[PDB]
């Protein structure tokens, strides 16, 4: 590769006209409009680009070395929390280390295993999703056991497919290499097609489950509208499924459900966009079970807040909500009254987000609070008294795993240097012996104790103080010499939580680099106001926050000048692409946007773009075009600014941002600064991933070595 | 999906399966 050696990219005469509130009609040339299409010409162009990128990476002999180190760092057994089913047996996922899909195991004995003996010594395979297809083209993307433990419902996606299909099997019928060689699959004939974008919710009689589906679509027919919440009865075909709810007048809205443990209530959630606002309707179930013509009580019938059911006791329903409470709280709504009475059960904390609440042991509550972007776990009594903090020395991210009716619960704990701890709380144990560690994840080659994470605060352009995690190998100094990889997402109220990555830690140890995770506005770290601080008309703050983080790393000698690289995916790819356009020349030394939005004027004209109007605004509204257009990366590339080395990565598939965003952005970079001194490249994986499907592990390792090696070489880092 | 493609998800994959 050399500057100016990019594939020829045709420029059309296409112009789109938009209406600006401040400037009236604005004509916007779109010379790469044709990259919106799927054609021979586009295939040759993406092939030329991917060949150019691979040619450049081929010049870098260190990538293969990183692949070896990265594969080894991933090669350690991994496992989930176990779940006790009503058959008395415990089920958990187990991965031998490098398997592409983890395998669902079942305890040999009706007792909690001593997992120190080894998963294969205490459990047998129950469901191995690797055998769904002999060539790995099918993945299990969601599953749910029935409450009585007799059935296992599982959603399957295929390469090339745009929906998932739900299947059902008896829990006494394993799916394994042995079972498929020795006989038929063993599942029921049920085949529930057209499923996507909800969970699977069993009724508590275990007769069936609720799931969202879309209209059947022929190959050359006509978009994803007219979602329906449906009910599937086990042992029937889908033509007998009941439509529980649809709304022809609002064909864009989607649906969720929940069922109360006591069998009394069916709950319906409705969502009109990606804001955290939903309707909440409540139906009473009887002997008649789930039926068409269900009567809904429209308890929450305006879009104003997030409501998610926790549990109920009789007609008193406990709900996690952010109604008038942007850090969230628990309310009760008493349905015994004509006008429901609404009360705070666990009040909002001004400065800590209530992130999750589960009912445990029938009448207790386990709450996770996120304070300064670090999770804290507490146990509450039925009277709302905070009893104890669990795992008080844990620093990182926590989740709860339990079933409300049982006498125990688990916590799953991980963080930058905590690979994966599963703790157990046993209410039947003596009062000082209730909390224990069930399993700790043991990693390979790496020693997590060799790494430190800390949290520092910097100031954004408008004065706002923003926290940022910094992770380093403990021999790395903050003396103005390290490289930094700065990661972000920056949207949709998603929190940039601690997480464990053996590949990142291996990179940090290999090169003496640091990893930086700033909690930029648009995320949900500090509740819904933090999200509102970076969305629609304030979305510019997300970019200012991310740019100020990189400037702070260099100014305060965490990292060397010009040695901050940035990386992010989906919304985080938009973050990366807009950041390199907006920041002063030299702010970044490398950039890897993964599958981002980049045409912020046309994003809502494609597939899943409409739902994002709540996050970015609507380009077709003149007042909103005026704040979108200055931020749109495709429309703000200059000719006078040196760009960092950039490797754009694109994965094709269901539910992913359409790739024309990345295509237009890289075509526009190579048109505007063809002689850039640093390579501006794009790598496309043309396999069509189905919904929820990942790539095989070996491809993931190869892609990681390419990405991190590209960054290392761009920043001048050498293998010691 | 905060870290959905970048890290193995086995640890939390059992939290809500019944």
């Amino acid at each position: 590769w050399a500057p100016g050696n990019y594939p020829s990219t045709r420029r059309s005469d296409h112009v789109d006209t938009y209406q600006s509130a401040s400037k009236g009609e604005v004509p916007v040339p779109d010379p790469y409009q044709w990259l919106e299409e799927s054609t021979d010409e586009v295939d040759k162009w993406t092939t030329a680009q991917a060949d150019l990128a691979q040619s450049y990476l081929d010049q870098n002999a260190d990538i293969q070395k990183l692949a070896e180190k990265f594969r080894a760092s991933r090669n350690y057994a991994k496992f989930s929390a176990p779940t006790l089913l009503d058959d008395g047996h415990w089920y958990w996922f187990y991965n031998r280390g490098l398997q592409s899909q983890s395998v669902l195991y079942r305890s040999k004995e009706p007792a909690l295993p001593d997992f120190s003996k080894g998963d294969d010594n205490v459990g047998d395979v129950f469901f191995d999703p690797n055998v769904l297809a002999a060539d790995g083209s099918a993945g299990m993307v969601l599953c749910k056991f029935s409450p009585d433990g007799k059935f296992f419902a599982y959603a399957v996606s295929h390469l090339g497919g745009d929906y998932s299909t739900i299947y059902v099997r008896s829990t006494s019928s394993p799916l394994s290499q042995a079972s498929v060689a020795q006989g038929v699959d063993g599942r029921l004939s049920d085949e529930v097609k057209w499923f996507k974008f909800s969970t699977i919710i069993w009724t508590k009689d275990s007769k069936g489950f609720l799931y969202q589906r879309y209209p059947a679509r022929e190959r050359h027919e006509g978009s994803d509208r007219n979602a329906m919440m449906c009910y599937h009865k086990v042992g029937t075909t889908q033509e007998e499924d009941i439509i529980v709810y649809q709304d022809n007048e609002h064909p864009e809205w989607i649906y969720g459900a929940d069922t109360s443990e006591d069998g009394k209530y069916l709950y319906l959630y409705q969502f009109k966009d990606t804001s955290k606002k939903n309707l909440l309707w409540v139906a009473e179930l009887d002997e008649d079970g789930v039926k068409s013509g269900i009567h809904w009580r429209k308890v929450v019938n305006e879009y104003a807040a997030d409501y998610n059911i926790i549990t109920n006791h009789g007609s008193l329903v406990y709900i996690k909500t952010n109604l008038n409470a942007p850090q969230y709280k628990v309310i009760t709504i008493d349905l015994s009254k004509d006008e429901p009475e609404i009360r705070d059960f666990i009040p909002e904390e001004k400065d800590a987000k209530l992130a999750q609440v589960n009912c445990a042991n029938e009448e207790y509550f386990v709450a996770i609070y996120k304070r300064n972007v670090k999770d804290e776990i507490y146990l509450y009594s039925k009277a709302g008294v905070q009893l104890t903090r669990l795992a008080p020395d844990f620093v990182g991210a926590a989740s709860i795993a339990n079933r409300q009716k049982q006498t125990h619960f688990f916590l799953t704990l991980s963080g930058f240097n905590t690979p994966g701890t599963i703790a157990r709380y046993d209410f039947t144990a003596p009062e000082t012996q209730r909390f224990s560690i069930l399993r700790t994840t043991k990693v390979n080659e790496l020693d997590p104790d060799d790494f430190e994470s800390t949290q520092v605060w910097y100031e954004s352009k408008d004065g706002t103080k923003i926290p940022m995690f910094i992770v380093r190998h403990k021999s790395t100094k903050f003396d103005g010499t390290a490289a930094a990889i700065q990661y972000g997402y920056g949207g949709f109220a998603t929190s940039a939580d601690p997480f464990f990555s053996p590949i990142i830690l291996t990179f940090l140890q290999t090169y003496g680099a640091i990893f930086a995770v700033p909690s930029i506005r648009g995320g949900g770290e500090f509740g819904e106001e933090w999200h509102k601080g970076g969305r629609r008309e304030t979305k510019v703050n997300t970019f200012d926050d991310f740019i100020a983080a990189a400037q702070f790393l260099v100014k305060n000698k965490y990292a060397a000048p010009g040695k901050v690289a940035i990386n992010g995916a989906s919304n985080g790819g938009l973050l990366v692409m807009g950041s390199i356009v907006r920041a002063p020349e030299g702010t970044f030394g490398a950039a890897v946007p993964e599958g981002g939005v980049a045409d912020l004027l046309k994003f809502h004209k494609f597939t899943g773009g409409q739902a994002w109007i709540s996050e970015y605004g609507n380009p077709s509204i003149p007042e909103e075009f005026d704040y979108i257009y200055p931020l749109s990366p495709v429309h703000n590339v200059r000719t006078d600014k040196v760009m960092p080395a950039t490797l754009i990565t694109v994965n094709i598939g269901a539910g992913r941002v359409v790739p024309m965003h990345s295509f237009k952005f890289i075509a526009t970079l190579q048109h505007n600064v063809p002689q850039n001194p640093h390579p501006l490249l794009i790598k496309i994986d043309k396999s069509w991933l189905g919904h929820g499907m990942g790539k095989p592990t070996d491809k993931n390792v190869k892609d990681a070595a390419d990405k991190w090696g590209f960054i290392a070489r761009a920043l001048g880092l050498e293998l010691k | 999906p905060w870290t959905a493609e970048h890290v193995d998800q086995t640890l939390a994959s059992g939290n809500d399966i019944c």
